């Protein structure tokens, strides 16, 4: 128990979340609602619009 | 003499989308006259530019032998008298070759090609249907909004590669250790108790603070990122691969030098430690002592006040890739800062105030102690700094 | 005299306590490859207000 | 259904599962620091729930 907790990254989830979290409501304010917090990955390795 | 005007932002924003390496290809239902008309209105297609084969109907396009429609994805521009299915397979096919692709529209018709797409971007003044069926509504129907959208997702991006690599390499170091002490036949060095706190709460606000890293300045004057792109690969895996051994031996080092080299309970300067279970049952054996200075809580603080020295540290090296703090100062992210203080003062915390380091099974140590903890994780600090100094040199950069 | 002296001896202390002060100040220059910046003329400055 | 797929990661199971043997493993301990032992499993739980 001791090898899989310290190999797992427990919080990395929870810096996502907040992460996306934060960086949509500053998207909001560029007046880009997002509806799905995993997009704002994929958006910027967009290739063809 | 009528028609429907292109908005006033539009070629400018095919512009910039081109400066940043990302295509716009036209799908509309209307007559295939205009929609060509209307891409040589808004940079689609050049003024007096040959079309022929970069501008197709529907039907043209599903004409085309199976293989050659695939390749007209990749080079026309211009796609009429298309009916929902059409947008939803041309965008399939562009999938087909791995490619990113993201679809804008307002209409029902566009639903299929909005759900099907990666990122499905609806015009804030149209369809319900459009909406919901999106990643992402236009409030105001800007075009340039998409752009400034992708420049933050770039930024983001860019900012979640480094905390993942830096809570990521943690778990590395952590490994290591629990293998060494293992191995090693040392006693627990770190308990799970202990390793969670420091990857949830140590390491927690400095990966969040990295999320607010600031953002390249040419990020939209480079190309789309490969999907495929792993985060960690090559000379940053070796790299990360020596970071993690160190964390490794200075935490399981820490330890175990608390138990034969500390002026408060030295041990077998012979590293008989190692049969520390060997005690209770035969201690006339070589111990002479209580047994129970192994299960003392001195030598764990010693190595998660290594450990978490460490990351704090580990932390100000993930503010870049390759870049010396010596070029990007550790205070060009100010709440990176504040976010190591707000750890440290948790860890100090989590030693004195009672009711805390025993539950941790924790024990604050003097003066004398940290000096030394900071002589096994403060090098670490350069020991990646000449890491990011070979690959900015001996390799491309 | 002997508080002087003394004095003597702290201020020189003070003296070189700014000089390698001023230098860390000074750190970013090593960021700037340019011509305008050459060991010669960097050091002049140095040995200018010291 | 929501919830049952929160549980399907790979990760969040391995997590899981050290939480049910770490559980195990507090009931075999002595009593003299037994209220500061079910402490990992409740709090390798408490995330997982969160
Ligand atoms: C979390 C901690 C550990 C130690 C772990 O097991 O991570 C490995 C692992 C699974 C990978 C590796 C770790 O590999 C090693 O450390 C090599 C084997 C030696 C271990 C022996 C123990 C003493 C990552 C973590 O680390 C380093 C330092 O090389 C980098 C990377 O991960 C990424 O790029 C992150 C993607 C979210 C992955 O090679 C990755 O495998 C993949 O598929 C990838 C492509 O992902
Ligand atoms: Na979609």
């Amino acid at each position: 128990v001791a090898l899989a907790v310290a190999a797992i990254p427990e919080g990395l989830p929870a810096v996502i979340t907040t992460c996306l979290a934060l960086g949509t409501r500053r998207m909001a304010k560029k007046n880009a609602i997002v509806r799905s917090l995993p997009s704002v990955e994929t958006l910027g390795c967009t290739s063809v619009i | 003499g009528m028609l429907d005007p292109p908005r006033k932002e539009v070629m400018g924003s095919i512009q910039l989308c081109r400066d940043a390496g990302i295509r716009v290809i036209m799908i509309t239902g209307d007559n295939k006259g205009t929609a060509i008309a209307i891409c040589r209105r808004i940079g689609i297609f050049g003024e007096n530019e040959e079309v022929a084969d970069r501008a197709y109907t529907g039907r043209e396009f599903d004409d085309l032998p199976l293989a050659e429609q695939r390749e007209a994805c990749r080079r026309a521009c211009c796609f009429a008298r298309v009916e929902p299915s059409h947008k939803s397979k041309i965008v399939e096919y562009l999938q087909s070759y791995d490619e990113i692709t993201a679809m804008t529209g307002d209409g029902v018709n566009d639903a299929p090609a909005l759900k099907k797409a990666e990122i499905g971007i609806a015009m804030g003044s149209g369809t319900a249907v459009a909406k919901t069926a999106s990643e992402m509504v236009l409030a105001d129907d800007n075009f340039s909004t998409i752009v400034a959208a992708v420049e933050e997702g770039r930024a983001i991006y860019n900012n979640m590669k480094q905390f993942i690599r830096y809570l990521i390499s943690s778990n590395v170091g952590e490994v290591v250790c629990i293998f060494l002490t293992a191995a090693l036949g040392l006693p627990e060095a770190l308990i799970p108790v202990q390793l969670l706190w420091v990857n949830l709460v140590t390491d927690g606000l400095p990966a969040t603070a990295l999320g607010f890293n600031p953002p390249d300045l040419d990020i939209m004057d480079r190309p789309p990122r490969s999907p495929k792109e792993p985060l960690i690969s090559g000379w940053l895996f070796f790299r990360y691969m020596a970071i993690g051994g160190y964390v490794g031996a200075a935490t399981v080092g820490a330890a175990a030098w608390w138990f034969m080299y500390a002026e408060d309970g030295p041990g077998v300067t012979y590293h008989q430690l190692t049969h520390f279970m060997q005690c209770t049952e035969d201690h006339p054996h070589f111990e002479g002592l209580d047994c129970e200075i192994f299960e003392a809580p001195e030598p764990m603080t010693m190595a998660l006040s290594v450990l978490v020295t460490i990351e704090m540290c580990n932390a100000l090296n993930s503010l870049s890739e390759n870049q010396s703090l010596m070029r990007m100062p550790p205070w060009v992210n100010i709440w990176l800062l504040g976010s190591i203080c707000l750890s440290m003062s948790l860890h100090f915390l989590i030693l004195y105030v009672d009711p805390l380091p025993m539950i941790f099974k924790l024990k604050a140590l003097d003066l004398t102690q940290w000096l030394m903890v900071l002589k096994i994780s403060l090098p670490v600090i350069g020991l990646d700094e000449i890491l990011k100094f070979i690959a900015r040199n001996y390799l491309e950069g | 005299q002997q508080k002087l002296d003394e004095f003597g001896e702290q201020l020189s202390k003070v003296i070189s306590l700014i000089c390698v002060a001023v230098w860390l100040i000074n750190i970013g220059h090593f960021n700037d490859p340019v011509h305008g910046g050459s060991w010669i003329r960097g050091a002049i400055y140095y040995f200018k207000i010291a | 259904e929501l919830v049952i797929e929160q549980f399907e990661d790979l990760l969040v199971r391995i997590l899981l599962l050290a939480a049910c043997i770490s559980f195990v493993l507090a009931w075999f301990e002595e009593g003299e620091e037994t209220i500061t032992a079910f402490v990992e499993p409740f709090v390798i739980l408490l995330i997982l729930i969160a």
